[PDB]
């Protein structure tokens, strides 16, 4: 059924899994024309698509040719985040194939199961998690190749780097997960956070600087307390 | 005009013959129903006072047989059976009429209901859904399940109805996957009208039936079976016009018959939202729309 707290270590068992986030696909840019009417024009989107598990990120970057002449594009964005997961399942050998895919989105669950009727046996699910996906495009080197991109194009990375060499996968995901909350709630200070320290670097194939254990445990620190702030500047508390 | 007569009445019950009924108490002489109008399809249906669980009843052409209801006390309900020796029966009819225990079906000569309720309904192709090929008309009762019921367990018990699954490889070309699950119209017209059912009546015979099993048993699939099938022309931006003034007579007539009281369990909301105001079809089922506004304003 729908994944929430409760179910929340079987992302990290041997069952292959994906996470599908369509936050990011259609993204536009609001801007008044010279009538005074306002229009949208399109910018470089993504798919989001994550095993939680190993790390393992499948970037498809949507090129805004895919919009052309095309009406209704946040439904059509849907199905064509839908058509890119399948294409990818199938791309895949039978036995690196997932068992299921959680949509962050419950607008995904229909598309999906629709472009998987030939996987009947891959469970396609929603989640209670808030999850704070969106944010990826928060992440300078994946935000980088979306935007440079000029045709459609599939990216790779381990949004973990190495860190699985030294900690669990729930707590890589954790980790993760609230950096892209922090990041996300609070773009400036998180980076700021993250990048304070000119003398920790991030390695070139990384998406985050290389911190010790113990810098990691102050960084994660940092970035709660960011996130009980904005919650207090936002609520005033 | 033909006539289904009765042995006996030994156990309290409700009759029903098509839209009518005879309220009967135990060995009351009700001993058949006479003047049935011939050239329609027609249903004789009981729920036994005593256990108004399971309602049960016979779809019948009185042109193809002379059937009669009996009893069975072994078996606890009123039988169908054909009676083969003709003489016997005319004979067993005329002493039912000269004594004036038979019923007439009450027709108001006016009325076209049961005409609009069953106007593409025929026999043969009830045969098709209810499987029991030894005898002319067809047992329905309140727990039957569907083919499509029990893929999700008896099946010489089944209703056979058209199985329709928006989510499924037949109702959907690979590479028209967004296309055909918005608009039907390839499942409907294509796969259902010109593949399966061959014409648009053998579609509305099969939707008909499907209703009036919901209304007279309360069967559950049978109601699931009506709604997909309005959902999947609604849900299709091109349908001929014929069909789409035919689906909306077809509709009002059953809107009008429900019983007020029954529209709580055997109508869906999401369907006939999305039928009346939201689908391609939101603006082609006016008959249909009035008195679904007049009569049940709440379901929507
Ligand atoms: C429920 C119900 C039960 C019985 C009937 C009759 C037709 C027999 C009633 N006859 C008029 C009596 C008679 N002596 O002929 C009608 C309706």
């Amino acid at each position: 059924g729908a994944m929430n707290s409760s179910n929340y270590a079987e992302l990290f068992n041997n069952d292959i899994k994906l996470f599908v986030d369509d936050t990011n696909v259609y993204r536009v840019t609001v801007h008044k024309t010279f009538e005074g009417n306002v229009a949208t024009k399109a910018i470089n989107g993504c798919i989001f698509t994550l095993n939680p598990k190993t790390g393992h990120l499948f970037l498809k970057i949507i090129h805004t040719s895919v919009w052309a002449g095309q009406k209704r594009l946040s439904q059509l964005a849907k199905w064509k985040t839908a058509e890119e997961v399948s294409a990818l399942v199938r791309s895949l050998p039978k036995e690196e194939q997932p068992k299921q895919i959680i949509v962050t989105r419950k607008a995904m669950l229909d598309p999906l199961e629709v472009h998987m009727l030939d996987f009947p046996n891959i469970a396609i699910r929603p989640t209670e998690l808030r999850l704070p996906f969106s944010a990826a495009m928060s992440i300078d080197k994946l935000s980088d190749v979306v935007m440079k991109a000029t045709e459609p194009q599939m990216v790779l990375f381990n949004i973990y780097d190495d860190w699985l060499d030294r900690i669990s996968s729930y707590t890589a995901f954790s980790r993760l997960t609230l950096l892209l909350r922090a990041l996300k709630t609070n773009e400036e200070s998180a980076k700021m956070i993250l990048l304070s320290d000119p003398t920790i670097t991030i390695k070139s194939y990384h998406l985050w600087p290389s911190f010790t254990d113990e810098q990691w445990i102050t960084i994660e620190s940092q970035m709660r307390d960011l996130i009980l702030t904005e919650y207090g500047r936002k609520y005033n508390v | 005009m033909n006539t289904v007569p009765f042995t006996s009445a030994p156990i309290e019950v409700t009759i029903g013959i098509d839209q009518y009924s005879f309220n009967v108490k135990e060995n009351q002489p009700f001993h058949g129903i006479k003047d049935i109008p011939i050239g329609h399809v027609h249903v004789i249906h009981f729920q036994h006072a005593d256990n108004s669980s399971m309602r049960y009843g016979y779809w019948f052409d009185c042109r193809m047989g002379n059937f009669y209801i009996q009893y069975d006390p072994k078996d606890g309900l009123y039988k169908m059976m054909e009676e083969r020796d003709g003489a016997k029966f005319e004979n067993i009819v005329h002493n039912f009429k000269e004594r004036q225990m038979m019923v007439s079906y009450p027709k108001i000569d006016e009325d076209d209901t049961w005409y609009n309720l069953t106007e593409f309904v025929q026999m043969d192709k009830i045969r098709k859904i209810v499987r029991k090929d030894e005898n002319q008309f067809s047992y329905v009762d309140s727990s039957m399940t569907t083919v499509q019921e029990n893929e999700l367990s008896d099946p010489a018990h089944s209703l056979n109805y058209t199985v329709i699954n928006f989510k499924s490889r037949e109702a959907i070309r690979p590479g028209h996957e967004m296309e055909d699950f918005l608009d039907k119209s390839y499942y409907l017209n294509t796969v259902m009208l010109q593949g399966i059912f061959k014409n648009s009546s053998n579609y509305f015979g099969e939707l008909q039936f499907a209703f009036l099993n919901a209304m007279f048993f309360g069967n559950y699939g049978s109601s699931l079976q009506w709604h997909a099938m309005i959902e999947l022309i609604c849900s299709s931006a091109t349908v001929p016009k014929h069909m789409l003034d035919k689906l909306d007579e077809i509709l009002y007539y059953q809107i009008k018959t429900l019983p007020e009281q029954y529209s709580d369990i055997l109508l869906n909301e999401r369907v006939w939202n999305i039928c009346l105001y939201s689908s391609f079809q939101k603006n082609s089922l006016h008959n249909t729309e009035k008195i679904m506004e007049n009569k049940y304003p709440e379901l929507l």
